[PDB]
């Protein structure tokens, strides 16, 4: 979900 | 002494609650204020970590899936830390805008974990815990919680910790003596961490009907990633059994 996307900023 | 440098370098600022210190303690405002609290510290260990010596050495997954699992040990151990060198042990200091006092223990419903933080970072004290040896036992925590299964690549990650180990080793180095208190330290982390574990879920289900507010991303991780560590697929590595 949401971390994954933390994971590519 | 290059590794230090390094953890120093790295080692976060202070992150604040963002929390209206006007409202009386209400176990909704201030769980409120804590979950951004775990939000905020957790964007925070994301780029802690990605910067670790050797931490991209790890699979992209294995690096979200540590750090997913580890957060809340490191957040707690940190907090005791924070607690310690800036209250002298008196009460939780949380962030500057959420310090934790006996009242406010008590509203959050957390007080038994609550004695067990102010009880940790009461030792730093009774340890002598330098700051080069705190660094490192936080750096060392991120690699103490694994699944069952293992990793995407154990391999490389076993690696990793044991590097971090002789690190520490280095940093203590008749040292055996110290070496036993601060493994001893080192696990008492994931007991407690497991109860925040239990507490946070707890109130992620019931949430909707206690008022307290979780940001996407911390229902996520609650959702998720912590069912996995209390379900037992997920278990923390302790140095002593215990
Ligand atoms: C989301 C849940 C209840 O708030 C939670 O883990 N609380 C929380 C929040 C922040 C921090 N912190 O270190 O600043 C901690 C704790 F690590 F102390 F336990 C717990």
């Amino acid at each position: 979900y949401i971390f994954d996307l933390f994971y590519k900023r | 002494p290059i590794f230090l440098n390094v953890l120093e370098a790295i080692e976060p600022g202070v992150v604040c609650a963002g929390h209206d210190n006007n409202q009386p303690d209400s176990f909704a405002a201030l769980l409120s204020s804590l979950n951004e609290l775990g939000e905020r510290q957790l964007v925070h260990v994301v780029k802690w970590a990605k910067a670790l010596p050797g931490f991209r050495n790890l699979h992209v997954d294995d690096q979200m899936a540590v750090i997913q699992y580890s957060w809340m040990g490191l957040m707690v151990f940190a907090m005791g830390w924070r607690s310690f060198t800036n209250v002298n042990s008196a009460m939780l200091y949380f962030a500057p805008d959420l310090v934790f006092n006996e009242y406010r223990m008590h509203k959050s419903r957390m007080y038994s974990q609550c004695v067990r933080m102010r009880h940790l970072s009461q030792e730093f004290g009774w340890l002598q815990i330098t700051p080069q040896e705190f660094l490192c036992m936080k750096a060392l925590l991120l690699f103490s919680i694994i699944p069952v299964d293992g990793l995407k690549n154990q391999k490389f990650f076993d690696e990793l910790r044991m590097n971090y180990i002789k690190e520490l080793d280095r940093i203590i180095a008749s040292c055996s003596r110290r070496f036993y208190q601060l493994t001893k330290l080192l696990d008492s982390v994931q007991p407690i961490a497991r109860e925040l574990h239990q507490f946070a879920f707890d109130l992620l289900i019931k949430s909707h009907m206690v008022s307290v507010d979780f940001p996407e991303m911390m229902a996520e991780i609650i959702s998720v990633q912590v069912p996995k560590i209390l379900s037992g697929k997920v278990k923390p590595i302790y140095f002593h059994t215990q």
